[PDB]
Protein backbone atom coordinates (compact mmCIF):
# COMPACT_ATOMS: atom_id res chain seq x y z
CA UNK A 1 0.00 0.00 0.00
CA UNK A 2 2.20 3.23 -1.36
CA UNK A 3 0.69 6.02 0.01
CA UNK A 4 1.74 9.87 0.20
CA UNK A 5 1.04 12.16 2.36
CA UNK A 6 1.06 16.04 1.67
CA UNK A 7 3.57 18.51 2.59
CA UNK A 8 1.61 21.34 3.55
CA UNK A 9 -1.41 20.10 5.35
CA UNK A 10 -1.06 16.44 6.19
CA UNK A 11 -3.86 14.69 4.56
CA UNK A 12 -2.84 10.80 3.31
CA UNK A 13 -3.10 10.61 0.25
CA UNK A 14 -3.03 6.76 -2.11
CA UNK A 15 -1.61 7.62 -5.88
CA UNK A 16 -1.91 4.72 -8.16
CA UNK A 17 -1.66 6.49 -11.46
CA UNK A 18 -0.18 9.25 -13.22
CA UNK A 19 -2.87 11.68 -13.71
CA UNK A 20 -1.22 14.72 -11.80
CA UNK A 21 0.49 15.09 -8.40
CA UNK A 22 -1.90 17.52 -6.33
CA UNK A 23 -3.83 17.53 -2.61
CA UNK A 24 -7.61 17.14 -2.25
CA UNK A 25 -8.11 18.89 0.59
CA UNK A 26 -5.94 22.22 -0.53
CA UNK A 27 -4.93 22.12 -3.74
CA UNK A 28 -0.79 22.48 -3.46
CA UNK A 29 1.01 20.03 -5.59
CA UNK A 30 3.94 18.81 -2.91
CA UNK A 31 3.49 15.33 -1.65
CA UNK A 32 5.87 13.02 0.26
CA UNK A 33 5.93 9.23 0.04
CA UNK A 34 5.23 7.59 3.46
CA UNK A 35 7.53 5.31 5.78
CA UNK A 36 6.08 1.88 6.14
CA UNK A 37 7.37 -0.62 8.83
CA UNK A 38 9.96 -2.84 8.08
CA UNK A 39 12.84 -3.46 10.25
CA UNK A 40 16.56 -1.95 9.23
CA UNK A 41 20.18 -3.37 10.92
CA UNK A 42 23.17 -0.93 11.87
CA UNK A 43 26.33 -1.21 13.18
CA UNK A 44 26.98 0.79 16.30
CA UNK A 45 30.33 1.90 15.23
CA UNK B 1 34.93 -8.13 8.24
CA UNK B 2 36.15 -6.92 11.70
CA UNK B 3 37.82 -10.60 12.33
CA UNK B 4 41.52 -10.65 11.22
CA UNK B 5 42.77 -9.44 15.04
CA UNK B 6 44.24 -11.28 16.70
CA UNK B 7 43.30 -15.08 15.25
CA UNK B 8 46.59 -16.06 12.64
CA UNK B 9 45.80 -18.27 9.36
CA UNK B 10 46.88 -21.58 9.06
CA UNK B 11 50.55 -20.64 9.81
CA UNK B 12 52.56 -20.93 13.15
CA UNK B 13 52.25 -18.40 16.01
CA UNK B 14 55.95 -18.71 16.25
CA UNK B 15 58.27 -19.21 13.08
CA UNK B 16 61.78 -20.68 14.21
CA UNK B 17 65.07 -19.72 11.45
CA UNK B 18 68.26 -19.74 12.33
CA UNK B 19 70.59 -17.89 10.26
CA UNK B 20 73.57 -18.73 8.36
CA UNK B 21 75.97 -15.94 8.24
CA UNK B 22 76.67 -15.66 11.70
CA UNK B 23 76.27 -18.32 14.57
CA UNK B 24 74.59 -18.73 17.78
CA UNK B 25 71.92 -16.36 16.11
CA UNK B 26 68.58 -15.98 15.52
CA UNK B 27 65.00 -14.55 14.44
CA UNK B 28 61.69 -15.16 15.35
CA UNK B 29 58.64 -14.09 13.88
CA UNK B 30 55.65 -13.57 15.83
CA UNK B 31 52.10 -13.00 14.12
CA UNK B 32 49.65 -10.91 15.52
CA UNK B 33 51.72 -8.97 18.17
CA UNK B 34 53.23 -5.75 18.49
CA UNK B 35 55.09 -3.58 20.45
CA UNK B 36 53.67 -4.75 24.05
CA UNK B 37 55.26 -8.46 23.99
CA UNK B 38 58.24 -7.28 21.76
CA UNK B 39 59.58 -4.52 23.88
CA UNK B 40 59.27 -6.60 27.30
CA UNK B 41 60.97 -9.86 25.67
CA UNK B 42 63.67 -7.47 24.78
CA UNK B 43 63.91 -5.83 27.94
CA UNK B 44 64.24 -9.04 29.41
CA UNK B 45 66.78 -10.40 27.25
CA UNK B 46 69.04 -7.81 27.84
CA UNK B 47 68.68 -9.03 31.42
CA UNK B 48 70.75 -12.21 30.68
CA UNK B 49 73.90 -12.57 30.74
CA UNK B 50 74.32 -14.99 27.89
CA UNK B 51 72.83 -12.56 25.21
CA UNK B 52 74.84 -10.29 23.09
CA UNK B 53 72.42 -9.01 20.87
CA UNK B 54 68.77 -8.54 21.15
CA UNK B 55 66.28 -6.48 19.31
CA UNK B 56 62.72 -6.35 18.03
CA UNK B 57 61.49 -4.67 15.03
CA UNK B 58 58.09 -4.41 13.28
CA UNK B 59 58.49 -5.30 9.32
CA UNK B 60 56.04 -2.32 8.38
CA UNK B 61 53.79 -0.45 11.10
CA UNK B 62 50.58 -1.08 9.55
CA UNK B 63 51.23 -5.11 9.96
CA UNK B 64 50.62 -6.51 13.61
CA UNK B 65 53.59 -8.78 13.23
CA UNK B 66 57.11 -8.49 14.25
CA UNK B 67 60.79 -10.39 14.35
CA UNK B 68 62.50 -10.78 17.15
CA UNK B 69 66.77 -11.22 16.95
CA UNK B 70 68.79 -12.73 19.22
CA UNK B 71 72.37 -13.57 19.53
CA UNK B 72 73.85 -15.49 22.37
CA UNK B 73 77.09 -16.55 23.46
CA UNK B 74 78.34 -20.47 23.00
CA UNK B 75 77.75 -21.15 26.63
CA UNK B 76 73.75 -20.65 25.21
CA UNK B 77 72.08 -21.01 22.64
CA UNK B 78 68.74 -18.70 21.36
CA UNK B 79 65.96 -20.59 21.68
CA UNK B 80 67.27 -21.69 25.51
CA UNK B 81 67.14 -17.78 25.86
CA UNK B 82 63.90 -16.93 24.36
CA UNK B 83 62.46 -19.69 26.45
CA UNK B 84 64.42 -18.21 30.01
CA UNK B 85 62.95 -15.00 29.11
CA UNK B 86 59.33 -16.25 29.08
CA UNK B 87 59.32 -17.70 32.24
CA UNK B 88 60.89 -15.13 34.09
CA UNK B 89 58.19 -12.76 32.42
CA UNK B 90 55.40 -14.92 33.90
CA UNK B 91 57.13 -15.61 37.19
CA UNK B 92 57.22 -11.71 38.18
CA UNK B 93 53.63 -11.27 36.38
CA UNK B 94 52.74 -13.98 39.14
CA UNK B 95 54.48 -12.05 41.87
CA UNK B 96 52.73 -8.88 40.85
CA UNK B 97 49.92 -10.37 40.86
CA UNK B 98 50.05 -11.54 44.41
CA UNK B 99 51.33 -8.44 45.50
CA UNK B 100 48.49 -6.56 44.19
CA UNK B 101 45.82 -8.53 45.92
CA UNK B 102 47.52 -8.50 49.15
CA UNK B 103 46.96 -4.48 48.62
CA UNK B 104 43.39 -4.21 47.37
CA UNK B 105 42.27 -6.53 50.65
CA UNK B 106 44.15 -4.54 52.72
CA UNK B 107 42.91 -1.31 51.92
CA UNK B 108 39.37 -2.53 51.70
CA UNK C 1 19.70 5.40 2.62
CA UNK C 2 16.67 6.20 0.51
CA UNK C 3 15.54 9.63 2.94
CA UNK C 4 13.02 10.97 1.15
CA UNK C 5 10.93 10.92 -2.12
CA UNK C 6 9.60 14.20 -2.86
CA UNK C 7 6.34 14.16 -6.26
CA UNK C 8 5.99 18.20 -7.24
CA UNK C 9 4.05 19.16 -9.81
CA UNK C 10 4.06 22.78 -11.88
CA UNK C 11 1.40 25.16 -13.25
CA UNK C 12 1.82 24.58 -16.82
CA UNK C 13 2.01 20.42 -16.24
CA UNK C 14 4.63 18.89 -15.82
CA UNK C 15 6.06 16.27 -13.08
CA UNK C 16 9.44 16.01 -11.10
CA UNK C 17 10.56 13.36 -8.56
CA UNK C 18 13.15 13.71 -6.35
CA UNK C 19 15.11 11.04 -4.63
CA UNK C 20 17.57 11.94 -1.87
CA UNK C 21 20.41 8.93 -0.34
CA UNK C 22 22.15 9.41 2.74
CA UNK C 23 25.78 8.26 3.50
CA UNK C 24 27.69 9.11 6.67
CA UNK C 25 31.94 9.04 6.68
CA UNK C 26 34.27 9.17 8.75
CA UNK C 27 37.88 10.76 7.77
CA UNK C 28 39.81 8.48 5.44
CA UNK C 29 43.23 8.44 4.35
CA UNK C 30 43.25 11.05 1.74
CA UNK C 31 40.78 13.84 2.69
CA UNK C 32 41.45 17.26 3.08
CA UNK C 33 41.87 20.11 6.12
CA UNK C 34 42.91 22.95 7.20
CA UNK C 35 43.61 25.19 10.32
CA UNK C 36 41.75 28.88 10.41
CA UNK C 37 45.49 30.15 9.32
CA UNK C 38 45.72 29.17 5.98
CA UNK C 39 47.45 25.50 7.14
CA UNK C 40 46.18 22.94 3.92
CA UNK C 41 47.04 19.61 3.96
CA UNK C 42 45.94 16.16 3.53
CA UNK C 43 45.44 13.03 5.91
CA UNK C 44 48.44 10.46 5.56
CA UNK C 45 48.19 8.22 8.76
CA UNK C 46 45.72 7.24 10.97
CA UNK C 47 47.55 6.03 14.72
CA UNK C 48 46.33 4.03 17.46
CA UNK C 49 45.52 5.99 20.98
CA UNK C 50 48.16 3.70 23.01
CA UNK C 51 50.92 4.10 19.84
CA UNK C 52 50.23 7.86 20.67
CA UNK C 53 53.03 10.41 22.96
CA UNK C 54 51.29 11.35 26.32
CA UNK C 55 51.94 13.30 29.00
CA UNK C 56 51.21 13.31 32.58
CA UNK C 57 47.59 13.48 33.04
CA UNK C 58 46.82 10.83 29.68
CA UNK C 59 46.06 13.38 27.14
CA UNK D 1 68.66 -23.65 35.75
CA UNK D 2 69.23 -19.61 35.84
CA UNK D 3 67.13 -16.64 37.00
CA UNK D 4 67.53 -13.11 36.07
CA UNK D 5 63.48 -12.25 37.45
CA UNK D 6 62.89 -9.01 38.94
CA UNK D 7 60.17 -8.64 41.76
CA UNK D 8 57.94 -5.59 40.96
CA UNK D 9 57.34 -4.09 44.83
CA UNK D 10 53.23 -2.40 44.83
CA UNK D 11 51.73 0.24 47.22
CA UNK D 12 47.98 1.70 46.93
CA UNK D 13 47.68 5.27 47.92
CA UNK D 14 44.15 6.01 47.75
CA UNK D 15 41.37 3.04 46.29
CA UNK D 16 38.14 3.21 45.45
CA UNK D 17 35.59 2.27 42.61
CA UNK D 18 36.14 3.69 39.68
CA UNK D 19 39.76 5.26 40.91
CA UNK D 20 42.68 3.89 41.59
CA UNK D 21 46.13 5.40 42.62
CA UNK D 22 49.12 3.34 43.36
CA UNK D 23 52.89 3.40 42.82
CA UNK D 24 54.67 0.80 41.74
CA UNK D 25 58.57 0.12 42.13
CA UNK D 26 61.74 -2.22 41.08
CA UNK D 27 60.46 -3.39 37.45
CA UNK D 28 61.31 -1.67 34.22
CA UNK D 29 59.03 1.02 32.25
CA UNK D 30 58.69 -1.75 29.51
CA UNK D 31 56.29 -3.30 32.20
CA UNK D 32 54.70 -0.66 33.29
CA UNK D 33 54.04 0.51 29.44
CA UNK D 34 53.10 -3.09 29.04
CA UNK D 35 50.33 -2.86 31.56
CA UNK D 36 48.95 0.61 30.51
CA UNK D 37 48.15 -0.26 26.91
CA UNK D 38 47.08 -3.89 27.68
CA UNK D 39 44.32 -1.73 30.39
CA UNK D 40 43.92 0.74 27.70
CA UNK D 41 43.60 -1.84 24.54
CA UNK D 42 43.39 -5.15 25.52
CA UNK D 43 40.64 -6.02 28.20
CA UNK D 44 37.62 -6.64 27.20
CA UNK D 45 34.23 -5.06 27.72
CA UNK D 46 30.60 -5.43 27.11
CA UNK D 47 28.94 -2.70 24.57
CA UNK D 48 26.08 -2.66 21.79
CA UNK D 49 26.80 -3.61 18.86
CA UNK D 50 24.28 -4.03 16.46
CA UNK D 51 20.95 -2.16 16.46
CA UNK D 52 17.65 -3.22 14.56
CA UNK D 53 15.30 0.16 14.35
CA UNK D 54 11.43 -0.26 13.94
CA UNK D 55 10.26 3.07 14.72
CA UNK D 56 11.91 6.53 14.43
CA UNK D 57 9.95 9.83 13.96
CA UNK D 58 12.61 11.93 15.72
CA UNK D 59 14.77 14.68 14.40
CA UNK D 60 17.82 12.49 14.30
CA UNK D 61 18.88 9.74 12.48
CA UNK D 62 19.07 6.26 12.67
CA UNK D 63 23.20 6.42 12.54
CA UNK D 64 23.64 9.03 14.99
CA UNK D 65 21.41 6.78 16.94
CA UNK D 66 23.11 3.71 16.80
CA UNK D 67 26.39 5.76 17.19
CA UNK D 68 24.75 6.83 20.25
CA UNK D 69 23.97 3.86 21.80
CA UNK D 70 27.28 2.22 21.01
CA UNK D 71 29.16 4.32 23.16
CA UNK D 72 26.91 3.97 26.40
CA UNK D 73 28.87 1.59 29.36
CA UNK D 74 26.84 -1.62 30.23
CA UNK D 75 28.27 -3.54 33.20
CA UNK D 76 31.18 -5.93 32.09
CA UNK D 77 31.93 -8.33 35.05
CA UNK D 78 30.68 -11.52 32.69
CA UNK D 79 33.67 -10.22 29.70
CA UNK D 80 36.29 -12.36 30.98
CA UNK D 81 33.93 -15.73 30.89
CA UNK D 82 31.91 -15.27 27.80
CA UNK D 83 33.13 -16.00 24.55
CA UNK D 84 33.51 -13.73 21.08
CA UNK D 85 30.45 -13.66 18.43
CA UNK D 86 33.41 -15.28 15.85
CA UNK D 87 34.39 -18.42 18.52
CA UNK D 88 30.59 -19.02 19.52
CA UNK D 89 28.99 -22.24 17.71
CA UNK D 90 25.97 -22.83 20.02
CA UNK D 91 24.00 -19.74 17.80
CA UNK D 92 24.04 -17.74 14.48
CA UNK D 93 23.83 -14.22 16.66
CA UNK D 94 21.00 -12.25 15.54
CA UNK D 95 19.21 -12.58 19.50
CA UNK D 96 19.82 -13.59 22.92
CA UNK D 97 22.32 -16.76 23.39
CA UNK D 98 24.55 -17.09 26.69
CA UNK D 99 28.23 -16.38 26.17
CA UNK D 100 28.05 -14.74 23.35
CA UNK D 101 25.11 -11.85 23.30
CA UNK D 102 22.47 -9.82 25.24
CA UNK D 103 19.49 -8.57 23.85
CA UNK D 104 18.20 -4.82 24.71
CA UNK D 105 14.98 -3.20 23.97
CA UNK D 106 13.49 0.53 23.97
CA UNK D 107 10.13 1.74 23.10
CA UNK D 108 8.88 5.57 24.09
CA UNK D 109 6.52 8.17 22.30
CA UNK D 110 6.02 11.78 23.54
CA UNK D 111 1.88 12.01 24.22
CA UNK D 112 2.17 15.46 26.72
CA UNK D 113 2.75 18.88 24.83
CA UNK D 114 6.81 18.96 26.98
CA UNK D 115 9.55 18.02 25.40
CA UNK D 116 10.07 14.44 26.44
CA UNK D 117 13.69 13.35 26.78
CA UNK D 118 14.43 9.69 26.39
CA UNK D 119 17.75 8.53 28.24
CA UNK D 120 19.80 5.38 29.14
CA UNK D 121 17.12 4.76 31.99
CA UNK D 122 15.43 3.50 29.65
CA UNK D 123 17.13 0.63 27.96
CA UNK D 124 15.94 -2.99 29.17
CA UNK D 125 18.15 -5.79 29.24
CA UNK D 126 16.85 -9.89 28.81
CA UNK D 127 19.75 -10.56 31.08
CA UNK D 128 19.94 -8.42 34.49
CA UNK D 129 23.13 -9.20 34.69
CA UNK D 130 24.28 -6.92 32.00
CA UNK D 131 22.52 -3.38 32.39
CA UNK D 132 23.44 0.15 31.54
CA UNK D 133 25.89 1.93 34.62
CA UNK D 134 24.58 3.58 37.43
CA UNK D 135 26.47 7.20 37.61
CA UNK D 136 21.70 11.94 37.79
CA UNK D 137 18.92 11.62 35.04
CA UNK D 138 20.91 9.24 32.81
CA UNK D 139 22.82 10.05 29.38
CA UNK D 140 20.74 11.50 26.80
CA UNK D 141 19.82 9.69 23.64
CA UNK D 142 17.16 11.70 22.06
CA UNK D 143 14.16 14.14 22.86
CA UNK D 144 10.69 14.08 21.61
CA UNK D 145 8.14 16.99 21.22
CA UNK D 146 4.60 14.94 20.36
CA UNK D 147 3.55 12.20 18.14
CA UNK D 148 7.09 10.72 17.88
CA UNK D 149 8.71 7.59 18.42
CA UNK D 150 11.54 5.66 18.85
CA UNK D 151 11.39 1.95 18.73
CA UNK D 152 14.15 -0.47 18.36
CA UNK D 153 16.04 -3.78 19.85
CA UNK D 154 19.91 -3.46 20.47
CA UNK D 155 22.21 -6.89 20.42
CA UNK D 156 25.62 -6.19 22.58
CA UNK D 157 28.70 -8.40 22.56
CA UNK D 158 32.04 -8.59 23.71
CA UNK D 159 35.03 -7.14 22.02
CA UNK D 160 38.29 -5.04 22.92
CA UNK D 161 39.37 -1.18 22.20
CA UNK D 162 42.03 -2.00 19.61
CA UNK D 163 38.60 -2.91 17.50
CA UNK D 164 36.60 0.27 18.48
CA UNK D 165 36.98 2.70 21.00
CA UNK D 166 33.68 1.92 22.67
CA UNK D 167 34.99 -1.19 24.42
CA UNK D 168 37.37 0.75 25.88
CA UNK D 169 37.17 0.45 29.73
CA UNK D 170 40.13 2.87 30.64
CA UNK D 171 38.78 6.82 30.25
CA UNK D 172 42.52 7.50 31.10
CA UNK D 173 45.16 5.33 32.50
CA UNK D 174 48.61 7.10 32.62
CA UNK D 175 51.85 6.73 34.64
CA UNK D 176 54.67 9.11 35.57
CA UNK D 177 58.47 8.68 36.85
CA UNK D 178 59.33 9.76 39.93
CA UNK D 179 61.56 12.74 40.57
CA UNK D 180 64.98 12.94 42.65
CA UNK D 181 65.52 16.49 43.51
CA UNK D 182 68.82 17.75 45.03
CA UNK D 183 69.75 21.49 45.86
CA UNK D 184 72.98 22.32 46.99
CA UNK D 185 72.80 24.05 50.00
CA UNK D 186 75.86 25.32 50.13
CA UNK D 187 75.12 27.38 46.91
CA UNK D 188 71.79 28.47 48.53
CA UNK D 189 72.95 30.49 50.77
CA UNK D 190 74.73 32.71 48.42
CA UNK D 191 71.19 34.05 47.16
CA UNK D 192 69.47 36.76 49.10
CA UNK D 193 65.59 35.72 49.54
CA UNK D 194 64.01 38.08 47.16
CA UNK D 195 66.20 36.14 44.51
CA UNK D 196 64.90 33.02 46.27
CA UNK D 197 60.83 34.51 45.89
CA UNK D 198 62.45 34.76 42.24
CA UNK D 199 63.51 31.69 41.81
CA UNK D 200 60.74 30.20 43.33
CA UNK D 201 58.13 32.25 41.36
CA UNK D 202 59.67 30.61 37.99
CA UNK D 203 57.86 27.47 38.75
CA UNK D 204 54.28 26.13 37.65
CA UNK D 205 53.34 24.31 40.55
CA UNK D 206 54.04 23.98 43.97
CA UNK D 207 56.81 22.18 44.50
CA UNK D 208 58.85 24.23 46.03
CA UNK D 209 57.99 26.50 48.89
CA UNK D 210 59.94 29.03 51.19
CA UNK D 211 60.13 29.08 54.95
CA UNK D 212 60.73 32.25 56.49
CA UNK D 213 60.65 30.66 59.78
CA UNK D 214 64.31 29.50 59.20
CA UNK D 215 64.81 32.03 55.92
CA UNK D 216 65.39 29.18 53.61
CA UNK D 217 63.86 27.23 50.82
CA UNK D 218 62.28 23.77 50.47
CA UNK D 219 61.29 20.85 48.72
CA UNK D 220 57.68 19.56 49.74
CA UNK D 221 55.65 17.82 47.40
CA UNK D 222 58.08 16.99 44.96
CA UNK D 223 55.59 14.92 43.08
CA UNK D 224 53.84 17.89 41.65
CA UNK D 225 56.89 18.34 38.84
CA UNK D 226 56.76 18.14 35.60
CA UNK D 227 59.68 17.60 33.98
CA UNK D 228 59.90 20.82 32.64
CA UNK D 229 63.06 22.85 32.60
CA UNK D 230 61.74 26.39 33.94
CA UNK D 231 63.62 26.50 37.46
CA UNK D 232 66.76 24.95 36.01
CA UNK D 233 67.03 27.81 32.87
CA UNK D 234 65.88 30.10 36.03
CA UNK D 235 69.03 29.01 37.33
CA UNK D 236 71.12 29.22 34.79
CA UNK D 237 69.70 32.27 33.87
CA UNK D 238 70.99 34.15 36.98
CA UNK D 239 74.70 32.59 36.10
CA UNK D 240 74.32 29.85 39.06
CA UNK D 241 74.71 26.98 37.73
CA UNK D 242 74.12 23.52 39.59
CA UNK D 243 71.95 25.61 42.39
CA UNK D 244 69.79 22.49 41.55
CA UNK D 245 69.16 18.89 39.37
CA UNK D 246 66.19 16.72 38.95
CA UNK D 247 67.33 13.11 37.85
CA UNK D 248 64.51 10.71 37.19
CA UNK D 249 64.66 7.85 40.09
CA UNK D 250 64.86 4.81 37.67
CA UNK D 251 62.56 1.47 38.13
CA UNK D 252 59.73 4.06 39.72
CA UNK D 253 56.64 4.83 38.99
CA UNK D 254 52.99 6.20 40.04
CA UNK D 255 49.96 4.59 38.68
CA UNK D 256 46.13 6.54 38.07
CA UNK D 257 43.38 4.39 36.52
CA UNK D 258 39.91 5.27 36.08
CA UNK D 259 37.10 3.45 34.45
CA UNK D 260 34.52 4.07 33.21
CA UNK D 261 32.66 1.93 35.87
CA UNK D 262 32.01 -0.95 33.37
CA UNK D 263 34.72 -2.67 35.71
CA UNK D 264 35.97 -1.62 38.84
CA UNK D 265 39.21 -0.17 39.03
CA UNK D 266 41.21 -2.81 41.02
CA UNK D 267 39.88 -5.45 38.31
CA UNK D 268 41.05 -3.47 35.77
CA UNK D 269 44.70 -4.12 36.82
CA UNK D 270 44.29 -7.89 37.67
CA UNK D 271 42.03 -8.65 34.07
CA UNK D 272 45.69 -6.36 32.49
CA UNK D 273 48.00 -8.99 34.60
CA UNK D 274 46.13 -12.26 33.67
CA UNK D 275 45.47 -11.59 30.15
CA UNK D 276 49.51 -10.72 29.94
CA UNK D 277 49.85 -14.23 31.13
CA UNK D 278 48.15 -15.54 28.72
CA UNK D 279 49.79 -14.39 25.60
CA UNK D 280 53.03 -14.82 27.05
CA UNK D 281 51.85 -18.28 27.67
CA UNK D 282 50.45 -18.71 23.99
CA UNK D 283 53.79 -17.25 22.41
CA UNK D 284 56.33 -19.90 24.10
CA UNK D 285 58.59 -22.73 22.05
CA UNK D 286 57.68 -26.45 22.02
CA UNK D 287 61.11 -27.52 21.17
CA UNK E 1 22.89 18.26 18.08
CA UNK E 2 23.02 17.11 21.36
CA UNK E 3 25.94 16.31 24.26
CA UNK E 4 28.59 13.93 22.76
CA UNK E 5 28.38 10.58 25.00
CA UNK E 6 32.11 10.61 25.56
CA UNK E 7 35.30 13.31 25.46
CA UNK E 8 36.89 13.00 22.32
CA UNK E 9 39.94 12.85 23.48
CA UNK E 10 40.09 10.85 26.80
CA UNK E 11 36.41 8.92 26.69
CA UNK E 12 35.42 10.13 29.91
CA UNK E 13 31.79 10.04 30.75
CA UNK E 14 30.22 13.69 29.60
CA UNK E 15 26.74 12.67 28.42
CA UNK E 16 24.90 12.84 31.68
CA UNK E 17 26.50 16.46 32.64
CA UNK E 18 24.79 19.41 29.96
CA UNK E 19 21.89 20.12 32.45
CA UNK E 20 23.58 20.43 35.50
CA UNK E 21 25.93 22.54 33.62
CA UNK E 22 23.25 24.29 32.75
CA UNK E 23 21.58 24.60 36.02
CA UNK E 24 25.12 25.90 37.51
CA UNK E 25 25.43 28.80 34.72
CA UNK E 26 21.74 29.67 35.31
CA UNK E 27 22.78 30.33 39.17
CA UNK E 28 25.70 33.13 38.48
CA UNK E 29 28.63 31.02 38.01
CA UNK E 30 31.54 31.63 35.92
CA UNK E 31 32.38 28.68 33.09
CA UNK E 32 35.32 27.75 34.93
CA UNK E 33 33.94 26.98 38.35
CA UNK E 34 30.89 25.46 36.64
CA UNK E 35 33.37 22.99 35.48
CA UNK E 36 34.88 22.74 38.73
CA UNK E 37 32.50 22.14 40.71
CA UNK E 38 31.04 19.20 38.01
CA UNK E 39 34.10 17.09 38.24
CA UNK E 40 35.96 18.01 34.97
CA UNK E 41 40.15 18.34 35.35
CA UNK E 42 41.67 17.96 32.09
CA UNK E 43 41.16 20.55 30.09
CA UNK E 44 40.04 18.27 26.66
CA UNK E 45 37.06 17.80 28.75
CA UNK E 46 36.46 21.19 29.72
CA UNK E 47 36.38 22.36 26.27
CA UNK E 48 33.56 19.71 25.17
CA UNK E 49 31.08 21.40 27.69
CA UNK E 50 33.15 24.86 26.84
CA UNK E 51 32.18 24.65 22.74
CA UNK E 52 28.95 22.90 22.79
CA UNK E 53 26.12 24.12 20.64
CA UNK E 54 23.35 23.09 21.21
CA UNK E 55 21.52 22.86 17.65
CA UNK E 56 18.46 20.29 18.79
CA UNK E 57 16.19 22.77 20.45
CA UNK E 58 16.16 24.36 17.23
CA UNK E 59 15.64 21.47 15.42
CA UNK E 60 12.49 20.47 17.33
CA UNK E 61 10.33 23.61 16.38
CA UNK E 62 11.35 23.68 12.68
CA UNK E 63 10.11 20.32 11.40
ZN1 LIG F 1 -3.11 19.32 1.23
ZN1 LIG G 1 25.93 -18.06 20.72
ZN1 LIG H 1 38.91 14.17 28.08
Amino acid sequence: PVTYVCGDCGQENTLKSGDVIQCRECGYRILYKKRTRRVVQYEAR
Amino acid sequence: RYERFVVPEGTKKVSYERDTKIINAASFTIEREDHTIGNIVRMQLHRDENVLFAGYQLPHPLKYKIIVRIHTTSQSSPMQAYNQAINDLDKELDFLKSQFEAEVAKFS
Amino acid sequence: IVQKVVLSSNDDGKNYATVSLRQVRSPCLGDKFSSMHGQKGVLGYIEEQENFAFTNQGI
Amino acid sequence: GATYQRFPKVKIRELKDDYAKFELRDTDVSMANALRRVMISEVPTVAIDLVEIEVNSSVLNDEFIAHRLGLIPLTSERAMSMRFSRDCDACDGDGQCEFCSVEFRLSAKCVTDQTLDVTSKDLYSADPTVTPVDFQRGIIIVKLRRGQELKLRAIARKGIGKDHAKWSPAATVTFMYEPDIIINEDMMDTLTDDEKIDLIESSPTKVFDFDAVTRQVVVVDPEAYTYDEEVIKKAEAMGKQGLIEIRPKDDSFIFTVESTGAVKASQLVLNAIDLLKQKLDAVRLSD
Amino acid sequence: MIIPVRCFTCGKVIGNKWDTYLDLLQADYTEGDALDAIGLVRYCCRRMLMTHVDLIEKLLNYN
